[PDB]
């Protein structure tokens, strides 16, 4: 609930780098098109223009005094791995050895290419090693996909139709457990240790499952949401065992309503105690209503804060936890020290399609704009 | 040397001014100018003032080294259009720094002293409020991030009610992080007939390209 002026945190901007030509039209679908290997020091960015793999070094350039901060660096050396269809989702395994690319294709449907990251290490084929075909409809659109934080071979995939599958990849893709579209899953997140899986549902609950998909716990749809105004879970981040960031948005799927970011703290001795739900409302100010709602959440443990970014907003805001470690504040930063996405040549807002944090160089936040520009920032706490 | 008129649109008055009296200001306002020790207009003010006070109003891009001259010029423009009767921002001024903002603020306060009901808000780092409350002040000054915040994130300011918009030291402005895009996003918010006024000591390609995005149909003037 509470804002507080932080004069001790800067997002210090680095040179923007163009990675793709500007689209003819604003992308509207839920996407996650940016990935970082902090192990091998790589950035992976995808789109309709194929898949690009950069050495993270090449993308992190600081502007010197005299440098027009608004200048966009022309292009940077990387590998181009041509893709038949537009990628909407990229994600790594936890051991950084497997990259998954979700493509949507009018003839085949939606399908996941799995790559052995080590292949990108060679000169001139660079084929994936498995393909998985999720769907033949716009229903097969992948809305959420995360790999297990402690189990390299395992990943949860979440479709537009509201169905989920847990997969194991080794020599091939093995489908371990699915749940049908009637379940209406809208989002997924692994527990910190990867022992359970959290799924956000169309009915605004979050259900904790074991990877086998045996139901362990249900997190109620907060009591302050009137039936009159139903919410679905949009995005969820399982931060600590009993601590969640659950984003809620209009159930009907309306875009006009801006979704709320909520820190949920769960009881241990449940019967009887209630859960604390602390609303942040819109921490990333919504300026667009064209794009599908999506909140990119990231937890920084070291600083005990979340970085939030919204599909509908040009700003990255911070939700930090107070020293009591029960409450959170939003921070307000000096105008010269914010991470906000640039305005396009056409005078338009550019919005995020991917967010990631590199440690291999300060930590660095990186955003990929709807304009195909990459915006990196040092973080100084 | 004189001012250089580099682009002058029609319906924009063609006369230089040699006295603040021939500007036909309100008495309260003229006394204000006089009280600061401005007994006659400066070189820049000779042309900038007629352009800015013309009816109906005209947007201006103005090259001049910053100084009391140019500032008082745009401060007067702002005060001219204010209606202390209506208790809400009507004039918005963007400074590149907190320090410049306070400094220009003084100038407003000084020049508006004989305005009894007129009050000035600072959209800067430090000043806080709750989200419920619209502010009462009729002129607002600050740095673009916080001004942007105010206008659209915190609902402090209804941008659709601002009739004069100053963008000061635009060179210094877009040299600092995020300010360029903040300014653009604020101006976007303002109504069609709001008066756009930009000032910069220097005009390099970037700055000039910027200025044109921000200020439609401008008068362009440069001193010396």
């Amino acid at each position: 609930i509470p804002e507080r002026e932080m004069k001790d945190f800067q997002f210090r901007a680095l040179k923007k780098v163009r990675i793709f030509d500007s689209p003819e039209e604003l992308p509207k679908e839920r996407s996650s098109l940016l990935a970082v290997s902090n192990k091998y020091g790589l950035v992976f960015a995808g789109g309709a223009s194929g898949l690009q793999i950069f050495p993270t070094k090449n993308l992190l350039i600081q502007n010197k005094p005299g440098d027009d901060p608004n200048k966009i660096v022309d292009k940077v050396q990387g590998l181009l791995v041509p893709m038949k269809f537009p990628i909407h989702h990229l994600a790594l395994s936890c051991d950084n050895l497997t990259l998954s690319a979700c493509m949507m294709s009018s003839e085949y449907g939606s399908i996941i290419a799995f790559f052995d990251v080590r292949t990108f290490s060679n000169e001139a084929q660079k084929r994936p090693f498995a393909y998985h075909k999720l769907l033949k409809d716009a229903g097969g659109m992948v809305i959420d996909m995360k790999w297990n934080p402690t189990v390299p071979s395992m990943v949860a995939v979440c479709l537009a139709d509201g169905s989920i599958a847990v997969l194991q990849v080794t020599e091939t893709v093995k489908v371990c457990a699915t749940l049908p579209s009637t379940v209406a899953v809208t989002s997924v997140c692994w527990s910190p240790k990867g022992k359970q899986l959290a799924v956000g549902k169309q009915n605004g609950t979050v259900v904790q499952y074991l990877p086998t998909l045996q139901e362990k716990k249900v997190i109620p749809c907060p009591p302050f949401y009137e039936s009159d105004h139903p919410v679905r879970v949009l995005d969820v981040l399982w931060i600590g065992t009993y601590v969640f960031a659950i984003v809620y948005a209009a159930a009907d799927g309306t875009l006009e309503t801006s979704p709320d970011v909520v820190m949920a703290l769960l009881p241990k001795k449940e019967e009887k105690h209630p859960e604390i739900f602390v609303n942040f409302m819109e921490p990333c100010y919504g300026s667009c209503t064209e794009r599908q709602h999506h909140y990119y959440l990231s937890y920084i443990e070291e600083w005990d804060l979340v970085l939030a970014a919204s599909a509908a907003s040009t700003e990255v805001s911070i939700l930090a936890r107070q020293s009591d470690q029960i409450n959170w504040e939003s921070w307000l930063l000096e105008d010269s020290s914010r991470a906000e996405l640039p305005v396009t040549d056409k005078s338009d807002d550019s919005l995020p399609m991917g967010v990631v944090v590199d440690y291999t160089n300060a930590p660095v936040l990186m955003l990929l704009s709807t304009d195909g520009v990459l915006c990196p920032f040092y973080m100084i706490n | 040397n004189q001012v250089e008129v580099l682009q002058r649109d029609p319906n924009s008055p063609l006369y230089s001014v040699k006295s603040f009296e021939e500007l036909r200001l309100k008495p309260q306002l003229l006394q204000g100018v006089y009280a600061m020790g401005f007994n006659r207009p400066s070189k820049i003010q000779e042309n900038a003032l007629p352009l800015m006070l013309a009816e109906p109003p005209q947007n201006l891009i103005a090259q001049s080294q910053s100084g009391t001259g140019k500032t008082a010029a745009f401060v007067l423009a702002m005060l001219s259009q204010v209606e202390p009767a209506n208790k809400y921002p009507q004039c918005l001024c963007l400074s590149p720094t907190y320090e410049l903002a306070l400094q220009t603020g003084k100038v407003i306060e000084q020049m508006g002293k004989f305005y009894p009901e007129l009050k000035l808000a600072y959209a800067v780092r430090g000043n806080k409020l709750e989200r419920g409350q619209k502010i009462s002040e009729q002129i607002v000054i600050g740095t673009p991030g916080t001004v942007l915040d105010w206008c659209s994130k915190l609902k402090f300011i209804d941008p659709k009610k601002i009739k004069v918009f100053v963008l000061d030291e635009a060179d210094v402005m877009i040299a600092t992080q995020g300010h360029q895009d903040q300014s653009i996003r604020i101006q976007r918010m303002l109504p069609r007939n709001c008066q756009m006024l930009l000032f910069s000591a220097t005009f390099e390609d970037s700055v000039w390209k910027f200025a044109q995005k921000v200020v439609p149909d401008p008068n362009v003037i440069k001193l010396k």
